[PDB]
RNA sequence: CGUAAAAGCUUGCUUGAUUAACGAUUUCCAGUACGAAUCGAGACUGCGAAAGCAAGGCCAGCGAUCCUUUGCGAAGAAUA
RNA sequence: AACGUGUCGCGAUGGAUGACUUGGCUUCCUAUUUCGUUGAAGAACGCAGUAAAGUGCGAUAAGUGGUAUCAAUUGCAGAACAUUC
RNA sequence: GAUGUGGCCUGGAGGUUAGGACGAAGCUUAUGGCGUGAGCCUAAGAUGGACCGGCCUCUAGUGCAGAUCUUGGUUGGCGUA
RNA sequence: UGCAAGGCCGGAAAGAAAAGAAUUAGAGGCACCAAGUGGGCCUUCUUCGGUAAGCGGAGCAGGCGAUGCGGAAUGAACCGC
RNA sequence: UGGAAAUGGGGUGCCCCCACCCGUCUUGAAACACGGACCAAGGAGUCAAACAGACGCGCAAGGGAGGAGAUAUGCCAGUACUUCUCUCGUACUGAAAGGGAGAUGCAAAAUGCAUCUGUGGUGUGCACACGUCAAAUCCGUUUGAUUUGCCCAACACC
RNA sequence: CAGUGAGCGGCGAGCGAAGAGGGAACGAACUCGUUGCCGAAUCGGGUCUUACAAGGCCUUGAGUUGUGGCACGUGUGGUUGGUGCAGGAGUGGCGAAAUUCAAGCGAAAAGCAAACCCGUUGCUGAAUACAACCCUUCAUGUGAGUAUUGAGCCAAAGAAGGUGUUAGCCCAUUGAGCCAUAAACCUGAGCGCCUCAUGAACAAGCGAGUAGCACUGUUUGGGAAUGCAGUGUCAAGUGGCAGGUAUUUGUCUGCCAAAGUUAAAUACAGAGUAGGAAGACCGAUAGCGAACAAGUAGCGUGAGCGAAAGUUUGAAAAGCACUUUGGAAAGAGAGUGAAAUAGAACCUGAAGUCGUGACAAAGACAAUGGAAGUACCUCCAUUUCAAC
């Protein structure tokens, strides 16, 4: 809303906010990232380090969904779990089949301690992960 | 002064606002509502236009390319000449009665044209057809109470008679195996891979 | 309270022993000069107060 | 929850009982506010004195 | 400025002018960089009977992005 | 004294303001929707009882024919199928 | 130079509450009253002739003394050269 | 059972005496966002260049700039405030 | 009870005192520095996009579209409804091939074993709970200190 | 997807896409050349059937230096042609309710009875008005009721325009429904007859100065070269092209260039024709340059440039007959009108500047300005006027 602007404060105090001295000009310092290794290299070295160079190899036609990989950790897997199995839920008996593909992940990760075990379908799994959920009482099964 | 803030790449330097000397180039959606209406009393137009006859022509179920989308189901082009064949139906009879017929697609494995081969036979058992001549009705041709007793399908997809795509069921809850409980699963993953990744090196060093 | 990203990325991070985030869209974009070694130099991870 | 709208359910209040009046002239609230003492008396129409020699 | 059985002169033996896991700090200073300098830990050494001394000649003598160009990823072994 | 100054009542010159709006600008929709050698677009000259501009028209020239309607047009002349000439 | 204001004023919108041919808007003032102030209100018209005020929200082409500023009108020099 | 370092247990503690033996219009610490400015000039003490300058260049502090008021008849900077 | 008196406003003149022309650049303007005959109407920090901070509102390990469709809907460019999906986030790191984060106890295995009501440790740290001591008291209690326990947010060292 | 952990770039300023996914649309597909089998079965022109028939007959006219066809007994055709007959849509005309109800004029054609009810009831008047210093006499003055009050009707219509002030019931508009139609459009691919067509009985090949390669130039995010152009050079044979880092050699996957046609979903960023619907926009120095005889008047040799200006009197011209002074323009009277202070480009009629009458004074301190008094005035406000 044009009402609450600074210009409607400042109407009457013939410059604005930009002094007599200084004054509102146009371009007092060039346009845009002009000059970022001369008159504003200590902008650009302290705030953004690492602006200019190279690094790195190419690749030149890059294709994400052949990259695609979302990962879910251990201590979460309670999220994919419906309220009456996670209840009805304990070692040495039937547990719930978690399928993470169908639910958008493809890898698990073992951070954390399991809150129900359980039996889960994964593309791609890391050893603390397998090793916990094994000894906790669950098992992971390979899919694609 | 100018602080620490986000270094801009706006993309604003070529002649896009039109002012007294520029035509500009620009779009804006201020007819969106109005074309909306239009084309819904476009269809149904249409749908009156082509009753009884379903709106939108049958169409087969494929799966989704790629490793991100695997595991999803939808609508493909059309119907392939096999799973026609299959069903017993010649293609060109088969798109004179609402059956659309893609050539191109090649039908790699059995499952896909299974559950397209049984979508074909159920639009088939459901379909009712008109004579060419009412006087002189032929075979598998409709009778006159049936032609009085039809209804036109609207829906936005077709499939009023075959139903949406079919997705696989879940798994019901079991119990570990003792080979689950034993086995890591770790070890054998990792060797597969490492078996494809250093195939090359592997080899060389054997051919010495 | 702490651990937001706001403060994550207050301060500078070109300075000595700051470890704060630069306000960036592009991740891949602000590496290399001043931030390896190799590049020109390396703004040092630790400062004594 | 909702039939027709989604999984849409009313919001819960931020106050069981909204009338806070009751609450501060309640019993409970004024057995444990503190007591009320004697003032000063108000100052007399005549001016006080302040010269001490 | 400092230095007298030396830091000067002579002589004998040597290559600490090497490497040094991204350790810390001083000077300029925005407490940024460059140049120069100080205190260290590890390897292999030199001189000395030994305690020790030495990673140049104390303190001026020098150089970013991009580009070009050189050196280390020695041979052997893993059923992974 | 005169000229000149100041305030008030009235009056001139001047054309602001308010109210009004058959105009502009902007945004949508519908379709049997797209000129010309069978001579187009544009340019010129003419036409009424009275007629400079403008509008309409072309020596059949402020217009002929047909269908519908139903008594005017009007500054002034003039004319006078209503069953609709 | 920064910030605040149940701080003032202008064109329009959603609400609510009023006024007007027993005279709306506009215009005039040795018409007073109120407010530190931006301003608000009343009186008179020997003015005018048809619309419009307050309050809460919303909105903007929203406040002028000077830019050798723009357009229109006027003016001393002057009954002079 | 010596020295060095990190801890645990226990004690004492004019909470800092007396000899001139402090005082405070004495709440400490930590952040975020942003403006204007980046031509200065004068005076007191100390000064460098210059014959000198209402000249050029510096150190400490106070001022004008951004500020009136009362004094020196008059004066940006003097005296008082 | 009047052509009344009184007190405030308003107007014009006069006396004693006081008092350099506005706007601007400038260290310094009243200036022999520039713009300035009068009046009316007009006249200059706006709209869009990317990012960040402060403040308001909804939901929360999840938040939210957009495009489009469906029928109330055939007065209505609005409102009411909807799925998958897409996007930001719950995990980062390496040039890359790749890999990927709990606690305690026993112990010391080149993927060790066992339990799952739980701040990894230390120092400084609101409120609350247990005591004690002062000052004041209308004798009901207040205002300050401090001991111990747990310490929330937060800071420092590991 | 994506301002991208792609990529291009004095790797600076800057630039910058594609596959996949959710959707819109979609009865979407066909024709040559070549190969195999036929070989004038083809085209044009005359003439006849209601006929320049997708028809019959005749034609050396074209064409074998290749037009054209076929494979890779019940029915049907309204897109063969000739004759006819319907209904519908569309188009154009016609077509609805309810008060000019009662009260009369300067002052009651106005009010009060403080949520609702009392109330289909009670009570009235601070206008004996005003008209310019005050007081007496005589005059003169109020446009049109869509206003107020009291009763009563219509509504499947309360929807905004007109009418001398603000109108559901003064006028127009709008609904059901009625009438009339060149062709075209839609309807068991609407329905008959003649003619003509037709469903259905009885193997080898696949587009050559092309693709590719070299040099040069340009373009692209395309980077040992994304597309294209000029010149040189110039192929293969089921083998060829594409798989985003150059070369040689093996596999694998997809597809088959160098000929052609094709609706819808999309644009209309200074077009046009015939119709419509709107706006938190502008309100005559604004909005298009143009609310008007506006691309006009006017300017320039020319290409071109390009205004100002609401005729807004009044309800209605009722637009000032007549007397008189003047050569006339006009003045003084009279009259119309509610108003002439509405007299003709005439609503309102500001500021600035000027004339006139009354008054205040005033040396030469340029004038203006501040602070505090006083003299004189005051169509201003408030207070008081009796043991107050
Ligand atoms: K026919
Ligand atoms: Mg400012
Ligand atoms: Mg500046
Ligand atoms: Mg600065
Ligand atoms: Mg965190
Ligand atoms: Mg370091
Ligand atoms: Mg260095
Ligand atoms: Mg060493
Ligand atoms: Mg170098
Ligand atoms: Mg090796
Ligand atoms: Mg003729
Ligand atoms: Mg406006
Ligand atoms: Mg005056
Ligand atoms: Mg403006
Ligand atoms: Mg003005
Ligand atoms: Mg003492
Ligand atoms: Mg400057
Ligand atoms: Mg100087
Ligand atoms: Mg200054
Ligand atoms: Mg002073
Ligand atoms: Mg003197
Ligand atoms: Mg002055
Ligand atoms: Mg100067
Ligand atoms: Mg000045
Ligand atoms: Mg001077
Ligand atoms: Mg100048
Ligand atoms: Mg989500
Ligand atoms: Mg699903
Ligand atoms: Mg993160
Ligand atoms: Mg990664
Ligand atoms: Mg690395
Ligand atoms: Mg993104
Ligand atoms: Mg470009
Ligand atoms: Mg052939
Ligand atoms: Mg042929
Ligand atoms: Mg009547
Ligand atoms: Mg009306
Ligand atoms: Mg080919
Ligand atoms: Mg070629
Ligand atoms: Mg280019
Ligand atoms: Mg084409
Ligand atoms: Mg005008
Ligand atoms: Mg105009
Ligand atoms: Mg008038
Ligand atoms: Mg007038
Ligand atoms: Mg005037
Ligand atoms: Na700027
Ligand atoms: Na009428």
């Amino acid at each position: 809303p044009t009402r609450f602007k600074k210009c409607r404060h400042q109407r009457g105090s013939t410059f604005c906010g930009y002094g007599r001295v200084g004054k509102h000009r146009k371009h007092e310092s060039g346009r845009g990232n002009a000059g970022g290794m001369h008159h504003h290299r200590i902008n650009f070295d302290k705030y953004h380090p690492g602006y200019f160079g190279k690094l790195g190899m190419d690749h030149y036609h890059r294709k994400k969904n052949p990259m695609w990989k979302p990962t879910i950790n251990l201590n979460n897997l309670s999220r994919l779990i419906a309220a009456e199995e996670a209840a009805k839920a304990a070692k040495g008996g039937t547990l719930p089949v978690v399928d993470l593909q169908s639910s958008g992940y493809a890898k698990l990760l073992g951070n954390g301690h399991i809150q129900v075990p359980c039996i889960v379908k994964a593309r791609y799994v890391s050893k603390l992960a397998d090793k916990k959920i094994r000894k906790a009482g669950g098992a992971v099964v390979l899919q694609a | 002064p100018k602080g620490n803030n986000a270094i801009p790449h706006v993309h604003q330097k070529k002649h896009w606002n039109p002012c007294s000397s520029q035509k500009g180039n620009v779009k804006v959606f201020l007819n969106q509502p109005a074309q909306k209406h239009r084309r819904r009393r476009l269809r149904l137009l249409k749908a009156k236009k082509v009753f009884p006859r379903p709106l939108k022509a049958l169409r087969p179920q494929v799966n989704c390319p790629t490793v991100r989308h695997n595991m999803k189901r939808r609508l493909g082009r059309g119907f392939s000449p096999a799973e026609l064949k299959a069903a017993g139906l010649n293609p060109q009879y088969a798109a004179t009665i609402g059956i659309r017929v893609d050539s191109r697609r090649k039908n790699k494995s059995e499952e896909g044209m299974n559950v397209n081969v049984q979508r074909l036979k159920t639009y088939m058992s459901k379909l009712v057809l008109f004579p060419m001549n009412h006087k002189k009705v032929q075979k598998g041709e409709a009778s006159e109470e049936e032609v009085k007793a039809a209804t036109q399908d609207r829906s936005r997809f077709g499939d009023a008679a075959v139903g949406a795509v079919v997705y696989p069921s879940a798994e019901a809850p079991r119990a570990v195996s003792a080979e689950e409980k034993s086995m890591c699963v770790y070890a054998f993953l990792k060797k597969n891979h490492s078996a494809v990744r250093f195939f090359g090196t592997r080899s060389s060093r054997a051919a010495r | 309270k702490s651990g937001r990203e706001s403060v994550r990325h207050f301060g500078a991070s070109g300075v000595p022993g700051s470890h704060s985030k630069p306000y960036a869209t592009n991740r891949g974009k602000e590496t290399k000069r001043g931030r390896r070694t190799g590049r020109s130099y390396k703004r040092k991870a630790f400062r004594h107060v | 929850a909702s039939a027709v709208k989604k999984g849409f359910t009313l919001p819960a209040p931020m106050l069981t009982n909204t009338d806070v009046t009751r609450i501060m002239q309640s019993e409970e609230v004024r057995r444990v506010l503190k007591p009320k003492k004697l003032q000063a008396k108000k100052a007399s129409r005549f001016q006080t004195p302040t010269n001490g020699m």
